[PDB]
């Protein structure tokens, strides 16, 4: 198999340095990156991966591209510290698939927020029936904490989609003790 | 069948890349490839003479390395546009720049690349503003 | 351990809601919104009277959370010196964070502002050029973290306090001055920073210019709810070399610290001339009189020499010492601060300059039209 | 179990180890990979300056050129007789240089091997303490004969019968001072050609013009 | 660091092609491509460049790509041809900036710790050399902000290099060599008294930009300093150059 | 373990270092090794003669058609292997 482009959004916040999640946030995040990389191995090697991240910067390491041992390279040293701002993630991730090598490939990109966003219903949907215009589906996993049940980002999944495009699954974020496998078992199933 | 008088357009960085590749690799013949646009039979216009990389052993048609014409060629893809190549490059520094042996040895090469396969020679010790060499 | 709140649970009123949530904190094994309770035990309202309580706990939150930043450690442990109220369980507990924390957050400069800011009591001269001078050895990668050019002006004004380079106030004042932007700490004791700033800047004389950059906003707003003739008077050490109530009134206010710099504030009047002269009159007049530089420097006709003489040891003049008359001949020299009405007038004069070159230039272009082709 | 950090530090070795070695290995070929698109220059020497910009210089192949410097080659510094680098293809002046050395007067500067000193000989002290008279009192101290003002001698011919010890005396003293002997074995100098003996001794007067304290030294100059 | 450039125009000819790559096109902005350079001494110089696709999204001016895989791939062919060729930093057409270029700047002083940036305009009219150069460098600030940092406008120059006008003075047929005793003078006569003291006029209306506005950064530090250097010859009314007219005449003396 | 256990990721970690040493090592190896064939095989070799090596690292060459020519790179040998 299947044409796609996936960009993971990982969280670089200073939230994610702590152990309610097995034993490190950055080890269920990076696991997370360990599941989907090897998942798009799984997938069509013509699709691409490229990493980004929503917290102080949106940061282009790599090209969203097929390799991604490099990106296994990049899991080392990622440091999340900053300041959440993942309204401007949805935009970089679109322009990061704007600026891809094939129109075959879909987009359905997976997203990995952890703090609490300083993020307006108008502006996700703004940004959502933008991804009603733009034929995106993203599935997010919600990590960290910013509410125990995500609300703005079910918003997002509302608004998203409508009668034949509900690409839009939330794994809204167990915040207390939950593995790093038992998170992202549900995408693995059905995204 | 009948055959119509031909011409060379140019786009003269062309020119500048000959001037600087042929400066560059000085004391030393060099060989490339130039890319343009094949517009139609009586015109045939260069637009890009871009950078081949160097032989050691023989300037020869082993200068014309295929994983550097995917990689070249595609890079160019995605710069801003896909040209059609439309000739090659070399030079003769040593002496008054005629065709070589090298020249007619991947001449057939170059017209089973091309249609036309129109040389480009070249002494980059010449002049400062005059010749056209 | 729990149990460690369950006996200091109780600090203030309304307290243990965020102890029994606190145990949700820890046991639930968040540590970033216990970040933001250890700036709730910095924050905490009281004698702080369980800082030294829960030192032993904070080092466990070192021990098995091993990533936070020890910031709040040594914004922790200025409390805790402030409880037990002695130095040295800190220098053991700062030896200590400064041996076993090599955090990516710029432990070392906290760790040698927390030298500086735990030098205080351990002598200001035998360690003061070691370590101050590593701080700013050691910020290499980058000053822009504000809060170690802050405490970097604490440690550096704490040696302008143990007394070296008076003239280091004047980049001291730019490193206080440099290091706080909005007011954030009470303008009731920022006023008599400015107090001070404009006293020991008046001792620090280098730069002899100290109003400068008086369009400085957090001391200007004190320059506004403070004495008011201090600013004019440094405005008669800024403008005018004349307003003898004024370069008095700085002794009628300012009783002490005044004879010990008298005849080096007169050297700076003595040098208020030397901007008076050729930037406010007008041109240069080419020859200026010792009646112009004794009458505005309050001085005799035989000290204009030694005036001169030492600015050309200064160096803001390259004048010659045209004294056949006793009248001084004028050159290049430094200028003092665009004043509005210098604007304006520079506009005046500048603008003249400007359509007269240009206007007589398209005359000599009109003369020269004819001879083109 | 905890084996994996006795596993990890082997494989973290082993792979550190390949990488320190192998990649500063493609660091070694880095650098001799960049250097391989140098090109040598020519070896020229000035005739003398013509103007400001125009320089005369004959190269050792064959004819004589005009050029120019190229920016900041200290203009000053050619004086008529250096060695200059000249570039390839545009010839003009490329790097003032130092002198040329002709490693024949090498191949008996550094071959001089060790020695027993003038306590070896015997008999002859005569000859041993007249040389220190002759050569290494004006060397060390010119004075005494200047002094009196007369010049001091230079040549000396040692002569007699085969096997004096002609050889080991300069010998010894080629094991005594140790400054700058070159020896000339005087049969090797000739090889086929017209004027290249010739140049060997303008090089050796020159070479031992600059380095002020040389000893010469000829053995057999009955051959030439 | 930099002392100046040495910026021949084949790379503004490599930035006038891509120009034509973007020409045809929907152009979004500009151009944001890779400058190379030849950074030996404090002085520059450049004699090749390339460029890279580039978007931007003006809604927080944070949403812009560069392809750092083909701007290293392409720079390993470029670099393999060419081992003294290195990237020195970037450029862009669009001859205003914005607040984005520090994003662009500091994103790419990873690869070399200066990245120079080059003002160009596809169609000048009104400025002298087209080549522009900043450094992305801190005064802190006088009142010491958190990390003011800071484009500074490095002085810039065409560069030059020997039968590099091989095509140039060939292509444009126009020039009239040695214009010296014609005309000449009086072509810089217009353009400096006129584009000299129009620039003064602009000048004087940034002077009226502090009198009704301009409190940003009042400039009160290199304005009226560097305006006092201007300020050496205060040439009021009644001029006050009595010692200067026999120099006048000195000066007449000879070539009268 | 916990700390074996992640150390078992540091042994993966350690084998991601494994793959960039052969990278970074095999790559710019075999790349030039390529650079040393276009230079090294070139086969017809001019044999000459060391007159001085110079230290502004640099050498001066005598050819076997009785020529000079100065160098101030040196090439693929040692300054130890070059006596005069
Ligand atoms: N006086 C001496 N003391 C010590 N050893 C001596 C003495 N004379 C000769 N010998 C030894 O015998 C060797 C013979 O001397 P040698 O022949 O080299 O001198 P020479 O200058 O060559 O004489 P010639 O060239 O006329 O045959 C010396 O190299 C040395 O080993
Ligand atoms: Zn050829």
């Amino acid at each position: 198999m299947v044409l796609e482009s996936t960009m993971v959004c990982v969280d670089n916040s200073e939230y994610m340095r702590n152990g309610d999640f097995l034993p490190t946030r950055l080890q269920a995040q990076q696991d997370a990156v360990n599941i989907v990389c090897h998942s798009k191995t799984r997938s069509n090697p013509e699709n691409n991966v490229g990493l980004i991240t929503l917290a102080n910067d949106c940061e282009v390491l790599t090209t969203l591209t097929p390799d991604t041992g490099r990106i296994l390279s990049k899991l080392h040293t990622v440091q999340p510290k900053g300041k959440i701002t993942f309204c401007t993630g949805i935009r970089v991730a679109h322009l990061a698939l704007k600026h891809r090598q094939g129109k075959n490939h879909k987009m359905r990109i997976i997203a990995f927020v952890g703090s609490p966003v300083e993020d307006n219903e108008k502006d996700l949907v703004k940004l959502a029936k933008r991804l009603k215009k733009e034929k995106v589906n993203v599935d997010i996993i919600n990590f960290g904490e910013e509410e125990v049940n995500t609300e703005k980002l079910t918003a997002f999944v509302n608004t998203l989609n409508g009668k034949d495009g509900t690409g839009s699954h939330l794994v809204t974020v167990p915040p207390g003790p939950s593995l790093a496998d038992a998170l992202i078992s549900s995408p693995i199933l059905a995204g | 069948a009948v055959d119509t008088a031909e011409q060379v357009y140019i786009s003269s960085l062309a020119l500048l890349k000959m001037l600087k590749h042929g400066r560059a690799g000085v004391p030393m013949e060099v060989m490339g490839l130039m890319l343009g646009e094949f517009v139609d039979d009586y015109t045939v216009r260069v637009i890009d003479v871009f950078a081949m990389p160097q032989s050691g052993t023989g300037v020869s048609v082993e200068a014309v390395d295929p994983v550097f014409q995917a990689k070249m060629l595609d890079m160019l893809k995605q710069t801003g546009r896909p040209e059609m190549v439309v000739g090659w490059y070399h030079s003769h520094p040593g002496f008054g720049c005629w065709l070589s042996g090298v020249d007619i040895n991947t001449q057939q090469s170059f017209e089973a690349l091309s249609e036309r396969a129109v040389a480009v020679v070249v002494d980059p010790i010449q002049s400062v503003k005059g010749k056209v060499v | 351990v729990p149990g460690f709140l369950q006996q200091s649970q109780n600090s203030g009123p309304g307290q243990p809601a965020v102890w029994h949530r606190l145990e949700e904190l820890y046991t639930k094994k968040l540590w970033h919104q216990l970040t933001l309770q250890v700036l709730d035990f910095v924050q905490d309202p009281c004698f702080a009277q369980g800082d030294g309580l829960i030192k032993l706990y904070e080092n466990f939150i070192s021990e098995f959370e091993h990533r936070v930043n020890p910031l709040s450690l040594v914004e922790i442990i200025l409390h805790v010196v402030r409880q037990m109220t002695d130095p040295n369980v800190a220098l053991t507990f700062l030896e200590k964070t400064r041996e076993k924390v090599k955090s990516s957050d710029e432990a070392v400069i906290l760790c040698k502002t927390a030298i500086g800011a735990l030098k205080l009591n351990i002598g200001d001269l035998q360690v003061t050029k070691e370590t101050i001078e590593d701080v700013e050895e050691m910020l290499n990668n980058l000053p822009g973290v504000t809060s170690v050019h802050s405490r970097f002006y604490d440690l550096s004004s704490k040696y302008y306090q143990t007394i070296g380079n008076h003239a280091s106030y004047y980049k001291d004042a730019l490193r206080f001055l440099g290091c706080v932007d909005i007011k954030d700490l009470p303008v009731s004791e920022q006023q008599e920073r400015a107090f001070t700033l404009g006293l020991a800047g008046l001792l620090g004389e280098g730069v002899f210019n100290f109003g400068e950059l008086l369009m400085h906003p957090v001391l200007e707003s004190l320059r506004n709810t403070d004495r008011q003739w201090l600013i004019d008077t440094l405005y008669a050490f800024n403008s005018g070399n004349v307003e003898r109530f004024q370069t008095l009134k700085t002794a009628w206010g300012q009783q002490p610290d005044l004879a010990a710099n008298e005849a080096q504030l007169l050297r700076k009047i003595q040098l208020l001339c030397l901007m008076e002269m050729t930037f406010t009159r007008p041109a240069n007049h080419r020859q200026l009189t010792f009646e112009e530089i004794a009458k505005s420097a309050k001085i005799t006709v035989n000290e204009v020499e030694l005036l001169v003489m030492k600015a050309l040891s200064v160096g803001l003049v390259k004048g010659s010492i045209d004294e056949v008359d006793k009248r001084v001949h004028m050159t290049w020299v430094q200028p003092r601060v665009l004043d509005l009405q210098q604007i304006k007038g520079m506009k005046d004069r500048l603008e003249f300059w400007c359509t007269d070159v240009k206007s007589m230039e398209m005359l000599v272009e009109h003369q020269a039209h004819d001879i083109l082709t | 179990k905890l084996l994996e950090h006795k596993e990890i530090d082997g494989r973290l070795k082993e792979l550190r180890e390949q990488l320190k070695e192998l990649t500063k290995q493609y660091e070694k070929s880095e650098n001799d990979l960049k250097a391989l698109q140098s090109v040598g220059q020519i070896v020229g020497e000035v005739l003398k300056q013509l103007t400001e910009e125009k320089f005369i210089v004959k190269a050792t192949n064959g004819p004589r050129y005009v050029v120019g410097c190229r920016r900041q080659l200290d203009k000053s510094k050619l004086k008529p007789g250096t060695r200059v680098a000249l570039d390839m293809t545009t010839l003009t002046i490329m790097r003032y240089l130092p002198r040329e050395v002709d490693p024949l007067v090498y191949n008996m500067s550094h071959e001089d091997p060790g020695n027993v000193s003038y306590s070896e000989i015997g008999g002859l002290s005569e000859q041993i303490r007249e040389l220190r008279e002759v050569i290494e009192l004006p060397l060390t101290n010119p004075e005494l004969f200047q002094r009196v003002g007369i010049i001091p001698p230079k040549g000396c011919l040692l002569y007699g019968p085969p096997g004096t010890g002609k050889t080991l005396l300069a010998r010894a003293v080629a094991s005594q001072l140790d400054c700058n002997f070159l020896k000339v074995v005087s049969s090797s100098i000739v090889d086929k050609y017209i004027g290249e003996s010739a140049r060997l001794i303008r090089e050796m007067f020159n070479y031992a013009r600059d380095h002020q304290p040389c000893i010469i030294f000829m053995d057999e100059i009955d051959a030439i | 660091a930099v002392q100046k450039v040495v910026v021949h125009p084949l790379v503004l000819l490599s930035v006038v092609d891509h120009f034509n790559r973007i020409g045809k096109v929907g152009n979004q902005k500009r151009v944001v491509g890779v400058l190379l350079g030849s950074w030996q001494k404090k002085v520059l110089d450049v004699s090749n460049s390339f460029a890279v696709p580039f978007d931007e999204d003006d809604k927080d001016d944070s949403v812009w790509f560069l392809d750092h895989d083909y701007l290293e791939n392409m720079y390993g062919m470029f670099k393999k041809v060419n081992a003294r060729e290195r990237i020195v930093g970037w450029y862009h057409t669009g001859p205003k900036l914005h607040k984005n270029d520090i994003a662009i700047n500091e994103l790419m002083k990873r690869y070399c710790p200066n990245s120079v940036l080059v003002i160009i305009d596809v169609k000048p009219k009104d400025l002298g050399l087209p080549t522009e150069a900043y450094i992305s460098v801190e005064e802190v600030h006088d009142d010491g902000t958190p990390t003011s940092k800071t484009f500074e406008h490095v002085t810039s120059e065409i560069g030059a290099e020997e039968a590099e006008e091989v095509g140039v003075e060939h292509l444009l047929r126009d020039i009239k060599d040695t214009t010296v005793g014609t005309l000449s003078q009086r072509i810089t006569n217009q353009v400096h008294g006129l584009k000299g003291l129009n620039s003064k006029l602009l000048d004087i209306r940034s002077y009226l930009e502090k009198v009704a506005t301009g409190k940003l950064p009042i400039n009160h530090q290199i304005i009226y300093q560097l305006q006092d250097v201007f300020n050496l010859l205060p040439d009021v009314s009644l001029q006050e150059f009595v010692k200067a007219f026999y120099l006048k005449t000195n000066d007449q003396m000879v070539v009268v | 373990r916990t700390r074996l256990l992640d150390s078992e990721i540091k042994i993966m970690k350690s084998e991601v270092l494994r793959v960039t040493h052969e990278l970074q090592a095999m790559k710019d190896k075999i790349k030039e090794n390529s650079e040393k064939i276009k230079v090294n095989k070139t086969l017809p070799y001019l044999v000459s003669n060391v007159i001085e090596l110079l230290d502004v690292k640099c050498a001066v060459i005598k050819t076997s058609t009785r020529q000079t020519y100065f160098l101030p790179v040196i090439g693929l040998v040692d300054a130890e292997k070059l006596k005069p």
